[PDB]
C-alpha cells in the first residue's frame, strides 16, 4: 500500500532473507570442515597398528 | 591474585517518564525501550542494514 | 479488560452540545457504568510490558579463520560440472 504499514511489512520480509541466506552462505563453510573429517579418517589408520 | 575489583556505583536504571506514561495511562501496555524503539524503526524503514 | 479509558477522556476528542438523561437508551451504547458521586473503581491504573530484545548472533566463520586449512589445498574452479575424470600424476 502507500501506508506505513506496507514499509514496515517489507522489512519482516527483507530482514527475513537476511537471517536465512546466512545459514545457507555459513553451511558450507562447516560443509568444508565436515567432509575434511570424513575423507582424513578414511584416511587415517590408528596408531597402534 | 588481586584484592581490587572496579564495581559500577549507578544502581539502575529505568524512567517510566516520557512518552512511555502514555502508553501506560492509556493503552495499559508500555515497553521499556519504546523512547528509542520508536526512533530506530523509522530509520530502519529507510536504506539497507 | 477495563472500559472506557479514563485518561483517554481526560484530554476530550470534541465537546458535546447536548445534555439528556442517559439511562433512558442503553442499548445504543457498548459499555455503561453509572457512577454516583465518585465511584471506587475510577482510580484503577493497570499495565503489561515486554522487557527486552534478545537474539541470537550467527557465527560468520570463515574456513580460514579455521586453521584446519592448513591440511588443505584449496583452489576453486569456476567449473567443476564439466570436468568427467581428473587425476594428477606422482613420480618418485
Amino acid at each position: 500500500d502507500g501506508t506505513g504499514i506496507s514499509a514496515h511489512r517489507q522489512l519482516r520480509a527483507i530482514q527475513q532473507l537476511a537471517r536465512n541466506v546466512q545459514a545457507v552462505l555459513g553451511a558450507f563453510e562447516r560443509g568444508t570442515a565436515d567432509q575434511m573429517l570424513h575423507v582424513l579418517l578414511e584416511k587415517a589408520p590408528p596408531l597402534a597398528l | 591474585e588481586d584484592t581490587e575489583a572496579d564495581v559500577p556505583v549507578t544502581y539502575g536504571e529505568m524512567v517510566l517518564n516520557g512518552a512511555n506514561l502514555v502508553t501506560a495511562l492509556v493503552m495499559g501496555k508500555a515497553v521499556r525501550s519504546l523512547d528509542d524503539v520508536g526512533r530506530h524503526l523509522l530509520e530502519m524503514q529507510e536504506e539497507q542494514l | 479488560p477495563p472500559g472506557y479509558r479514563y485518561a483517554a477522556a481526560m484530554v476530550p476528542t470534541g465537546s458535546l452540545l447536548s445534555t439528556i438523561e442517559v439511562a433512558s437508551h442503553r442499548r445504543l451504547f457498548d459499555f455503561f457504568s453509572r457512577v454516583r458521586s465518585d465511584a471506587n473503581s475510577l482510580y484503577d491504573v493497570e499495565f503489561d510490558a515486554l522487557l527486552g530484545s534478545y537474539c541470537n548472533t550467527l557465527s560468520l566463520v570463515r574456513f580460514l579463520e579455521l586453521g584446519l586449512s592448513v591440511a588443505c589445498v584449496c583452489t576453486k574452479f569456476p567449473e567443476l560440472a564439466y570436468m568427467n575424470e581428473g587425476r594428477v600424476q606422482f613420480e618418485v
